[PDB]
Formats: C-alpha cells, structure tokens, sequence
C-alpha cells in the first residue's frame, strides 16, 4: 500500500515561486493521480491541484490556473508542483492526496493520502 | 510494477488472467505490457470479480467466511506471468504479512501457465488453469498442483480418432503445427491411432511462420499421396491451416481432401476470413463450453462511475470507446475526443468461450475451500485454528477430491492427473445459405460418447468422403499381398488354382488329392475318370470291337461248323488250328479293352495294355510264319537251309513256341514292374486313368511285331506277286502290308500326342479285325 | 531443507553447483536429490571457494574488495534449483540482517539454467553458465542475463554434423535427452543433416533421470535399424548416455553400435565408470578448456578437518571413501568400514572438463565488478557509493563488454549476446592399455577446421561401418524405389534389363530396332543380319546348286546343240526347251536366293521361295500336261473330252498358260503383299532384322504347284505301268514319286523352319536336280 | 544462522526421569549436528551428550553413558534428552548447541549456542 511524504512548502513572498515535492512509496504509483488539497487553518478544505496518472492531462482550481505548474516522474516514484504569482492566502495545508479510481475531477475519492503541509507564507 | 486489483475477503485466492497483449519484441525484456484484449483479459477479471460476488452471497459454499481476491495480470507472457507470480508469494514469504494466497486462477497459455506451476509448487499453492491444455501439464511429478477444468490435447486425440474412425476413414495422413501443443497433441493421437488400427502416410510438422513455399511442398508430398489419400488429420492452428490452404489456392485444389483438424480453427473463422470456398467440408471440433448468462447482466451493468474494485477498467472504456475520460483519473491522453455520457458496452459483444471455464475454476477452488473445511475444520464454522494459515497440500487433495456442478448445470471434475472430463462441438464448414459459409454444429462429443447427428453434416459430400490405403478384398481367392510398409497400404490379389485362404493373407495350397472347394474356403476330393464306354464317340471303337465279335461269332460257327474245306486242310491240319488260336487270341481281349484299374484288377488291366497287343500281334505272326513257313519249306523259298522235319507237328511245334516268344517277351516285362497306375494328374484340372508305361515297353512289343511281320513279307515278296490258288497269298501279303502300315502309322498318334488309352485300341483290334477281313471272311466264301 | 556454502564479502557472488544428483523420476514432486556427484559440483564449490580466495588475495583484481559466495546446489532438476533462486532473492525480496547476491555462476544444465535465468532476469542479478550449450539461450530478448563462457551447441550440431559426414555416414539414429540442452541442440544437428545429405533411424528423446524401463524402451527402439544404421548419434548429457550404456549392459548390447556424442559426455570418467567395455570407440567433443593445475593444488591437499565452510564435504568424503565417520558430525548409517585419516583423492582421479569454465565464469563477475568499480567511482578504492548497491544491469554491461584471460591463459570475451569462443576438443574413449581405459585428444574442430587422424582413432581404418540404409548399390543397370517415405533410405534394385536406365530413378525399356546397350546408357542397332553373302552351313546346298547350274549346261550342250536326237527330232522341242528354262530357273534359285535383309531383297526372296516355286512347278506341269495332251486321245487314259489339239505350239500353249494362271496370281498377291525386313523378337537376343510372312500367303504358291502335284501323280497312275518308252515307266514313275514326297515332306519341316528359305532352295535342289540326273541321265545317255 | 531455545526444566528428586527439548528456529537444520553441555555449581560446561546431524548416530559421555537419551526430529527443528534414573550430580545449567564441521566427538565446533537452563536434581 501506499506511503507518503510531503516536502517543498516553506515561508516564501508575494510573488514567490516555490516547489511542491510530493515523494512517495509504494511501486504501483504511476497507477495513481495525485492531487493537493488546500486547507489553510480557518478555511476549510478545497481541491486546487490535481494530475492524472499518466501525466498527459492536468487540472488547477482555475482561480489558480495560471498561477502554478504541475509534474510528475512515474521514474521516481514522486509527484511536483510550483506555486507562481504567490499570495499570503495561496498557503494552506497540502495534503497531497492520491486517487486511483475516480468520477470527474475533483471529486475521485481520494484514496492513499500523505502528512501534507501548512505552508508558511508571508510576503 | 503493475496495477493489482483486489478484494479483502478471508480466504484469498489469487488469479492470473491475460489482460494486456504479450510484450513485441522492443520490449520484452523490459516486459511492459500493449493494449487490454477485452475478450481474454477484463471480460475476465470482472467474471472474477462477479463469482466472489456470488460465493459471498451463497449461503452454502462458505457461510461466515468471506472470499477475497488478488488478481494480477499475466499479459500472455512468461516473464511477466512469473514476475506476478513472485508478488504473490512476496507477502505470504515474510505493514506486515496481509494474507498467503490459497490458490491462483491459472493464467491462460500452456507455456505462462508450466513456467508459473514451477514457481508456485514451490510454495504448496494449488493453480487451477481453465485454458491450459497441453499434455506435459498432466505429468503430475512437474507440475503437482496443477488443476484445469479443460481436458489435455488427449482428449482432442481421442475426439478425431472418434470422428475418423466412426466414418470407417483409416488412411489419414496427418499434419501438425510444432511445439508443445500441435506435436505433443499430434503425438498422443498418432499412437492412439496406430493401436486402434487407423494408419498415415506423412506426419508434416509444417511451422506457424513456414514460407509460402513451404506449405505449398507439404501439401506437394500430400499431392502426390491424393489418388489413395483423401482425409488428412491436422493438429495445425490457425495460421498454419491459413497458410496450407494459401497453398490450395496456389494449386487450384479447393474441395479436394477433408482436411479434419483440431480445435485450431474450430471458431477461428480468421482461417477462412476471405477465403471459406476453399474449406469446404473440413470436420473440425473445439471444446463444449455454454455461454454464461448471469456474467453477460453483470458485465452490461457495469457503471464505469460506480466500480472502485478494478483497475483496467477505464482501460477497458478508453479502448473500446477510444475517448479520453477527461475528468476521470488515468485518461488517455492519447486518444482523441471526450466521452459522452451514453456508451454502453451492448455493441460488440462477445462472450468468450473460455469464460463457462474460467467460473468453473473459482467454483473449484471455492469448493476446494469449503470441501477442505467440512473435512478439517468440523463443528466450527468457518476459520478455524486449522486451516490458519490455510495449507495449501491438504487443500490440494481436497480440491482434487471434490466434485461439483459448474455454472452450466455441467459437473467440474478431476482425475487422479487433475484434470477435467474434455465435453466438446463437433462442427463443420458447409453451404448453409446462397454459397454462404458459416461454422455450425453437426452435434458433440461428450466423455467418451460421440454424437454425430449425420444428417446436418456436409450434405453427403462428408457422407461420400472416403480414404483407405487398400479397399477391402476380404473374399476367397483373393489373397492381401503387400510390400513389407506398413499394414494399411497392402495390395489385393487373385490366388493360384492349386491354392486356398487358410491363412486370409497367403492362400494355403493344400494337398494333391484335395482341390479347392469353391470360394477357396477349404478343398474337398477331386473326380476321376475311368473309361468303361468312355464316350459315344468311344461307343464307336466299342461298335467296332462288338462287331467284329458278332463276324467273328459267325466264323466260328459256319467255318468249324463245316470241318471239311479243301482249302483250309490242303497242308497240314495242325498249322490250320495255330491260326484259328491266333486270331481269336488276337481278338479276345479288344473286345475288352475296356477294363478298370485296380490293385486286384491290375493283372488284369496292365496285362491287357500290352497283352491285348501282344495276342493281336501273336495273330498277325501266327499268319505270317505260315505263309513264310512254307515258302522256306516248299521249293517257292529255295535255300539250303531249309530246316524242315519229317513228321509236321514238329513244323508246328516250332510255330506254337515261336508264339509262345512272344507270350515270354510281354509277360516278362510286364513283372519286371508289377501291375499299378501312376495318377499324374498334368494339372488341378485335369484327372484321368494314366497308367504307367516305361516307353521302353512301347517300343520294344511294338518294334518285335514290324520285324516278324518284314521277315515274313520279305519271305513273301514272291506271292504279292502271283498267287497259286484263290488268290489267298497275295492277299496275306496285301493283309501284311494293310496292317504294318496302321501299326507303323499309329506309333506317333500314340507317342507324340497326349491321349493313349483308346488309341492302342483303335492300333490293335484294327489290325486284328482288319487280319480276319483279309485273310479269313474271303476264305469262308470261296471253300463253300 | 538445504545447506548453503556462504563466505562472507562486501560483494557476494551467489552459484548454482549440481552437488547432488538429480532427483529418483518419482521423488521430484518432493525435491529430495540423491547422492553426490564428486566430480561435478563439489569440485565446483572447491574450484569456487579457491577462486575467490584467490581474488580476495589478488592486489590488483578487486583490491580493497572483498568477495563472499554463497553457493545453492541446483541437484540438476528445474525444480530444485528455482527454490534455491528464490533464497537468492529471497534476501532483499522480502534494522539490517542479510546481504544481496550481486551475481550468480548459473548452473550446468541448460534447462536449469533457463527455469532460473526466468527468475533471477526479474531482479536484475546476472547470470553466467559456464557450461549450458543450449542455443535458445542466444536470444537476449527472452533471456537476457544470460552470460556463457561457451560455445553455443550451434558450432557442436555443426562439428558431430562434419563427422558424420567425413565418414560417409548418412543413415544414424539420433537418440537426444528430453529437456532445452538436447532439443534445441539436436534440432540444429538434425536440420542440418538434413539438408548435408544424411537421414534418420529413429529421433528419439528420453529424460536424464528416467527409469530403466525408458532406457531399455530406447534400446529396442535404437536396436532395430542396427542391421544396417549403426551410428547413433546422441547428444545427450553424461547420465542419459549412462542409462543407454545402462541399459546395454542389462540385455547384451555391448559391441552392437557406435556412440558419438556431445559436451554432456565430453570428457566424463563419471559416465563410462563401470561401463567401459559397453562403449567403446565413443566419439565425443567436449570443449577446449585447459585443466586448471592450481586447483589440482589446492583440492587434493584437502583434509577433512581444514574446510569450515563446504557443507558437502563430509557427505562427499563418506561417499568417495564409502566409509562412516564414527564421530565426525552428519555421519551417514548406510556407510560401513570406518575411515582411516589417511586417505588421499588421487584414486581414479579425473579433475573434470568444465573446471577452466567454473574458474572462468567467476574470473568474469570478479572483472565485470572491478570494471565497474573504476567505471562508476573510478579515483575512489574498494566500496564507493554507486555499485552499493549494485544495479545487475549495469554490472551486465560490464560483462558483456569486458574480455580478460582467465586463469587457463584462453581469451574469454562476451558477444553481443553474451556468448563466448570456444573450440571443440574431438575425444575417442580407447583400450590404451592392457585393459585401460581413456579419451585422448583425436582431433580438434575449431570454425570449419576439422582435424581428425583415422588410423589413431579407435585404433582402426576399417573400424566403424559405412553407415547407410542402403549401399552405393546402385552399380549399373540399377535403379531406386525410393522405398515411399525415406529416399536417402531407398530399395536397391536392378531393373528390367529390357529397360535402360537413363535417369537416377527412371528405369526405361527401349525402343525397338535398338537393343540395349552396356551399362544400360543407351541401346544399339540389333544388327543386320546378313544372308547375302553365303554361310558355311548353307554354302553346301550353294555349291550343290552350282553343280545344278554346271549340268544346266551340260543338258544345254546335250540338247540346246545337237538336236540329232530321236527324243528331239520326235517331240514338241519347246517343252524340253521349257523344262530347261525351269530347271535353270530352279537352279539360279539359289543365287538370286540369298538376299540381303532390305525390302528390295526381300521382294526377292519372295520371288524365290513362292514365284521359283511356281516355275519349279511350271517344269513339272508342263511335264505332266504335255504327256497328257498326248494321253487324251491315246489308250493310256480314258477320256472322251480331249484337253489336246493337233497344234504342236497349242499344246506348248495349254501347259504355258496352266503355268502363268499361278505365275499371275502369285505376281498379283506379292504386289498387294508389303514384304520387309523386320525386328521382330522370336528371342531379345538374335541379331534378326530378317524378313516376315505370313505363311498361309506362300502356301497359295505351294497350293497350285500341288493341286498340279495331285495332278501329275494322277497322271503318273498308268504311266507308271505303260512302259513304252526306254524304262522312262521307272524312273518317270519313281521321279514323280520323287517330286511329291519330297514337297510333301519339305512343307511341314517349311513351317517346322522358323526362318524358312533354307528348306526352300534346299527341297527345291533336290526336286529339280532329280529332274536333271533322272530325266536326262537315261535319254540322253542312250543317244549320246 | 539457527537460533536455539530450551525447553523443559525442572526441580525434580533422584530417580524422576526428566525431559529437555531444545528447539531450533529457521530453514536449513538437518544439515546441523547438536549437542547438549552442563556446568555444575561451580564446575566446567562438561559436554554431556550430542548426536549427529541426519539422526540415527549418537553420543553420550562416559558419566552419564547409554543412561540419557538423545532423539532428533528435524521437521520440528528440536531435540529431545530424556534423562532417567536422575541424581543430584545430575544437576546444572543445561545448555543446547548445535554443531557442525567437528573433528571426532566431542572435539565438534559448537558455534549456535542455546540459552540455558537449569534442571535440577533434588533430594
Ligand atoms: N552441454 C550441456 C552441459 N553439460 O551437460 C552435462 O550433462 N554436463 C554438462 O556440462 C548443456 O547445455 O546442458
């Protein structure tokens, strides 16, 4: 089964743009997609970042779309994301969470899920 | 590594199936798997699913024991079945242990199916494959744990077998295509067919990749072996019965031979895909599977939205409807549209033939489970400490020893070599329309019974089809000689006279003796020929010989009747009685001429074949040495020796043992051999009374006769010249020459010819009556 | 449960050694292997464990590496070794307790080589074999691991295929051990001795570990065909070629056929020991690998008490001394005769073949690990961060691409497919002693090179039969029945020697007018057979004839001249004239007579044997009618229609026209009649070419000259009896009797003649020159 | 490597015949020989008796000869001393060990040492 580990949040500007390494075990996880969740404390939770398993095509919460880039590597066993264009409310907890069936992005029930991370952001 | 898709149950058994396409060659050893196949692979995998549904809802096959699974996916590949093979042992080998896998649903070649047997009877786990149906994997020392609910290749040896010989067809030359499969198969029935008395002619092991020319030059060795030949057994596949009939065409041989092939190209209709005019009455068989019903609802409802169970589904969409889900997760970005709501899998269906197999087997192992824990787990319910962990060598017997009844109300079973019973369809290729061309039944084959319902089969044209290497003359007379080959391809041939079938193979000449009863089923006493009239046309000689007797009958009467004759006492009285005895002598036994052989009788038949003769010349020579005699004693013959003596009954005396010579001479050689035939029968035809005769007693009689007649007619050169009475010495030497002649005449009709008996008749009582009708019948006239 | 021989390293090479021998045929589905094999894999653990001793104390080879092992025994069975693969694996498949195999010295067996060449592939651990032939380990698709130091069985089917045919051999069987090493091998020998001229008696395919009963099964079926197919050819391993020696030992086979062999009986003092006399003169190959003589060293100064690391070893040294421990530990019961210390390994010792190989193969993972350690983190020394731990794959790299000289001194260096060089080291096993046995260097293959000492093998020029189903038989005047199935394997057979044979398989009978000719190649003229000139035998009548012609002549000079004869001077002079053209005619006969045999010549002998005939007669009929003429109005006969006239040329007339009415007819028919010379066959061998008839067409001829004989003899009835003339009622008498009997005795010895003209001028001679010495001699005698 | 346990001790008077089974723990143990030592109060780990590793040769020293017994069974991985006629010398720690590649008995190499006991022979 499938364990996680979430990396590349931190304190960054307005304007600052930061990686999202969403490392991960299991071997069959270039089976799943991945998505982040965005719950910052006080706002609850939101899907905003998604990828299908093959790569090929993506999805970004367009009031974000634009403003991020979403990768992955099938070769190391771990998904990425960049935020752009970075406001103090683009933070939120992270939880990279990862989908192999599904319905209609976003809604794929969100299967093996990682610690994810409270992104720090200021200005 | 691959998807998994599994279900948390209790007990948790394992599957293979063929999902994706083997790796091409590019990437074999990377072994990454093509596209889904639809048909083998996800049809399956949710037929799977379905049947643990349905065991996890039966109330009898385990009640409070829940049945998950683990499939994996083989791709019809070696390397990658094993790869997955040694996942499933991963686990059960050592965030901990989850659960050892209690069997697996064998994946679905032959050769992933023994080189994953291998891996799991290392680890007591029961594989049930549901389409692995070589021969090796009967051979139970290799591959223990090897269950299937398919029958081995034997059971396709023992159906054509069944088909060729209830058509009385037993001289099918065999084809194959090689490896495990087409020789292994075509091996089993070859021996089956050799002990069951069928016969071959070539055993092609053509290849499934053979050139067009190759094809072509078996089907040329076949061609020369057609005007005997006209069936050919083939455990060929579907390419290779492909690419020998490319070859039919490239000969223009269409309809020839009743090719009858195994389940290669049974349904395949590839084989025949723009091409079906040129199999035209060709008896193939597959496997007797059902469809299954229950499957097909369960499939057609399948909500691409509503499974969480199975990877390799959306797959399966993304294939078969070519659109890329693109909300849904794992889209195919390389197909180009979107999906519509409204698609359904209701178009293009086929429910696979090995699918009624594939149920089966999870029942068997459902069985296997539940038979194993009525047995090891009794007055609990479900897990019990026993059977936690779940052996898997005790599960073996169980599952080996549990019968059952499928999903096709048919019954899953195992033999001692854990596999299945083999039901199969009989089918053929026929004009079922407007020269349209359709694979159909003609009826089944079951476990060991055959149904051939005839009449749907070929139309006549398979019910006039007919092949043996020599046409059965089992009669009499005619022998089955053959060259030292083989024991159909004989030759018939008509037997000699002399001989008959005792032996059916070699006419058994019997005995001389015994001649051949008609049919030449035995011999029997052949006939014979004794010749007493012997024939109207020897009534004749026997007319001649009766009427002599009666003119002769009459002499006797009115000559010695008379006693005084001027004539007949002008000599000596005792010279004219030598002459009388003489004659009658000489005509006695011609009279009886006719006469039988026998031992008894052989003094008596064998004294009358040249005792006749020596009496009819003891005649002739009485008369010549009278005439002769008294030329030399009378001044007609001067000579100096004239031995005459003074008393004539001593010139008498000399004349009675100057017959009795010759009365020596003949009885003589006559018991220097005594008296018997020699049945020398000239051939099995020809049966006649052929008695012995040295030639030598022949020429020696008969030679003593003409030098006593020329001695005496030398003698009388001097009355065939002038007689000195009424003419009788000129006469006597006319009757010497009209006798000598019919003698010395008659001695190549009775040596040269074949025919002997009636001839030394017609030679001596000629001569004798001929004697009297020129010396005597005048004399009894002229003295009256 | 299994004992491993694990060393201890930073790097750890894993290998596979047969220690045990194969399991028992019924054992295997349990996996208990039998005994040790003492020259096979318990040298090989020693070859290992002294290689890597030696590596580990090399300054230069992986310094500051050191090298463990953990040697699993393979037992030769598919089964046993994949469970040691799995403890391989097993280490890392499933805080720190073991370490990961980097390498494996794959096992001997190709088939035990492949079933863990499937397993280990799946982890990326390479595999080297330093002895599995088998050549579908050349396809680094399926297998791609796969590493030799050997020859692939490509180049051994290539080199026993250029033995076989050196010694003329073509009809061998062709016995091979069931399993990859025997099939793919004897596959590429059989396809090739097919297409280089040979054939097969029977292709057989036994296990190694099979029962007796198979081994004796094999022998009846390689022992028919021995009559004449005495070569098989075996390509098995060292224990099926065992068995076959086995089974010849327990029936009586032992100096019945030959034994070539192949690199499973390489150079084995294991295969033959106790079965020597059983096969000698085998032919084996095994493969150009020098013995290794520091392992020699290192092995026979082994004591029992110095190896702490060889699990096998005390199991081994109870087995080669067949002596119990008393207290050693893992002592075995069934051994009796308690050892004594003092025991040496020198008895009977041969090391083995394949040792240069082991040494080899583990020399090849020694440098492709220090070629990887300064290709990866080269400036570094020992253990570097890459290679810890090491990829297989790259390490592969490595190997294929790196050559070194192993121990031996031989280059060994890996192709594109990781394969190996390696020549072929031809054996013969020989009586090289007063009854000692060994396989000594009688040749070398090495790439097309063959080179073989005959007189030094076997010891024997003549030795080993011409191997062939049927002989070079085919001398001339013979032909081939190409027996049905077989045609390298025909029937010999001399044809119909009527029939020539041109073509290898078409046996022909010639047209007629050519006979045959030597050695069947073509046929000659039937010559002509020449009666134109003379022959000995006829040359008698020839110049009897001339005689004939000379006193023509001279009844010419006596009549033709001098007319002055009363005779002359009387009668019709041109009858006389006449009788004396046909007498001449007659007489020139046997001139124009002899012909030669064309159709010119032919018309000729027609001519002569029924014209001449019918002017022989025209003499005679002129005779008999001319004297008749002169009897119509005379007494002599008795007529009142006179056939005369009082013309003297009329009645010349009347004779000359009853002549030319046979002359006419006779013209008239040999016109319609085609005449030839022909090659008729009375007999195949008379040089004939003769002239034909059909003899009912020249009986017309004789059918007028002898209504006119029955005429001239009813003439001769009176003229016989009126003599008148100078006793011209003699001989005119006796001359026409003369004519007639010799005509009538000439016609059934004319048809008794198969070639008839010479009885023609031979009756014809004696009738006409009668005519002249009997009809002129008197007459012109009396008034010369 | 085979790990070792005992199994079976016990304060018992003289003449109590007593059972001790030392049992193994992994793969690959009938390949192993085993052995079984005593140290008296105060004495020396005196090898008291072993057997071979297939079974079926065993040994026992001359102060408790052919009187102890010593049985293997090799699917369990586990010896078995059954000692009678037992005496108060018959007391001390009790040790099992399995050995392999050994000279002659008793000079063995005794490397996978069991735990230990104590199996006493009271009054
Ligand atoms: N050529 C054989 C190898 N070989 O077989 C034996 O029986 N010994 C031996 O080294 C194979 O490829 O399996």
């Amino acid at each position: 089964q499938v364990q996680l580990v979430e990396s590349g949040g931190g304190l960054v500007q307005a304007g600052g743009s930061l990686r999202l390494s969403c490392a991960a075990s299991g071997r069959t996880f270039t089976s799943y997609a991945m998505g982040w969740f965005r719950q910052a404390p006080g706002k609850e939770r939101e899907s905003v970042a998604a990828i299908s398993s093959s790569g090929g095509s993506t999805h970004y919460a367009d009031s974000v779309k634009g403003r991020f880039t979403i990768s992955r590597d099938n070769s190391k066993n771990t998904v990425y994301l960049q935020m752009n264009s970075l406001k103090p409310e683009d933070t939120a907890v992270y939880y990279c969470a990862a989908a192999m069936y599904g319905s209609r992005w976003p809604d794929w029930e969100y299967d093996y899920w990682g610690q994810g991370t409270q992104v720090t952001v200021s200005s | 590594q691959r998807s998994v898709a599994r279900m948390d149950g209790d007990v948790i058994i394992g599957a293979l199936f063929s999902v994706h396409h083997q790796p091409p060659a590019e990437k074999v050893p990377e072994r990454k798997c093509g596209e889904i196949r639809e048909q083998y692979g996800i049809q399956r995998v949710e037929a799977m699913f379905h049947t643990l549904d349905k065991i996890n809802a039966d109330p009898v096959l385990l009640p409070n024991i829940t049945l998950g699974s683990e499939i994996r996916d083989s791709c019809w590949h070696s390397s990658v079945a094993l790869e997955q093979s040694i996942e499933f042992i991963r686990d059960s080998l050592i965030g901990r242990t989850k659960k050892p896998i209690a069997g697996v649903i064998g994946p679905g070649s032959s050769s992933v199916a023994i080189q994953v047997q291998n891996l799991l009877q290392l680890f007591d786990i029961p594989q049930i494959a549901y389409s692995a149906t070589s021969i090796d994997l009967s051979d139970k020392t290799l591959y223990k744990y090897f269950l299937r609910v398919v029958p081995s290749d034997t059971l396709q040896a023992r159906a054509m077998l069944d088909i060729v010989k209830r058509y009385n067809w037993t001289y099918v030359s065999a084809v194959h295509t090689e490896g495990n499969y087409g020789e292994s198969g075509m091996d089993a029935f070859k021996e089956l067919a050799a002990q069951e008395g069928l016969c071959i002619a070539h055993s092609d092991k053509i290849y499934s990749n053979a050139g067009e020319k190759s094809f072509d030059r078996l089907l040329r060795k076949l061609r020369e072996r057609l005007p005997k030949a006209r069936v050919v057994v083939c455990f060929c596949e579907g390419m290779t019965v492909r690419g020998l009939l490319s070859a039919m065409r490239r000969l223009g041989v269409v309809g020839e031979f009743s090719l009858i092939g195994s389940d290669g190209w049974a349904d395949r209709d590839e084989v025949i895909e723009g091409y079906e005019v040129e199999a035209n009455g060709g008896i193939t068989i597959k496997l007797q599977s059902p469809e299954v019903r229950s499957f097909d609802d369960y499939f057609l409802k399948l909500r691409l939205d509503t499974n969480h169970r199975n990877p390799w589904f959306q797959e399966f969409w993304q294939h078969r409807f070519q659109c890329r889900l693109e909300g849904f997760p794992q889209e195919n970005s390389n197909f180009k549209r979107i999906c519509t709501g409204n698609e359904s899998l209701e178009e293009n269906y086929v429910q696979d033939s090995k699918m009624g197999f594939v149920i089966n087997a999870i029942y068997a192992m459902a069985h296997g489970l539940q038979n194993m824990h009525h047995a090891l787990c009794p007055g609990h319910v479900g897990l019990c400490d026993a059977m936690k962990p779940i052996d898997g060598s005790k599960l073996l017997d169980f599952l080996i020893k549990s019968s059952f009844i499928g999903v096709s109300g048919e019954e899953v079973w195992f033999d001692e070599k854990g596999d299945a019973p083999g039901r199969y369809d009989i089918m053929n290729l026929q004009y079922t329309e407007a020269n349209r061309y359709d694979y159909v039944h003609v009826g089944t084959w079951h476990e060991g019974v055959l149904n051939i319902d005839d009449y749907k089969i070929q139309m006549n044209k398979s019910g006039v089809v007919r092949s043996v290497c020599s046409e059965p003359c089992l009669k009499g007379q005619i022998k089955v000689i053959r060259k030292g080959e083989v024991s159909c391809c004989w030759i018939c041939t008509a037997c000699k006279e002399n001989e008959y079938v005792q032996d059916e193979f070699t006419c058994k000449a019997c005995d001389l003796g015994w001649w051949p009863n008609a049919d030449l089923t035995g011999c029997e006493p052949i006939p014979v020929r004794y010749l007493e009239w012997s024939n109207i046309e020897s009534i004749i000689a026997i007319a001649f010989s009766c009427l002599g007797i009666l003119v002769t009958l009459f002499v006797t009467l009115i000559f010695v009747l008379y006693r005084d004759t001027p004539v007949v006492k002008s000599s000596s009285r005792e010279l004219c009685y030598i002459i009388l005895a003489g004659i009658f002598l000489g005509y006695v036994c011609p009279f009886t001429l006719i006469a039988k052989p026998t031992t008894t009788s052989c003094y008596l038949q064998r004294l009358l074949v040249g005792l006749s003769s020596a009496m009819c010349y003891s005649a002739l020579v009485t008369k010549t040495n009278r005439i002769a005699r008294i030329l030399a004693g009378s001044k007609k013959k001067i000579c100096t020796r004239k031995p005459r003596f003074m008393s004539a009954w001593a010139q008498v005396i000399i004349a009675s043992i100057l017959i009795s010579v010759q009365l020596t001479l003949v009885v003589t050689l006559i018991i220097m051999e005594p008296p018997m035939p020699i049945l020398s029968y000239p051939s099995i035809k020809e049966v006649y009374l052929i008695c012995n005769t040295s030639n030598l007693g022949v020429v020696a009689p008969l030679g003593y006769n003409g030098l006593l007649i020329m001695s005496c007619t030398y003698y009388a050169f001097k009355t065939r010249n002038v007689p000195a009475n009424f003419n009788e010495a000129k006469y006597i030497a006319f009757t010497m020459y009209t006798t000598c002649i019919i003698w010395l005449a008659f001695v190549p009709i009775y040596f040269g010819s074949n025919y002997k008996i009636i001839t030394t008749c017609f030679a001596v009582s000629l001569s004798v009556t001929v004697a009297l009708g020129c010396m005597f019948t005048p004399k009894m006239y002229i003295i009256i």
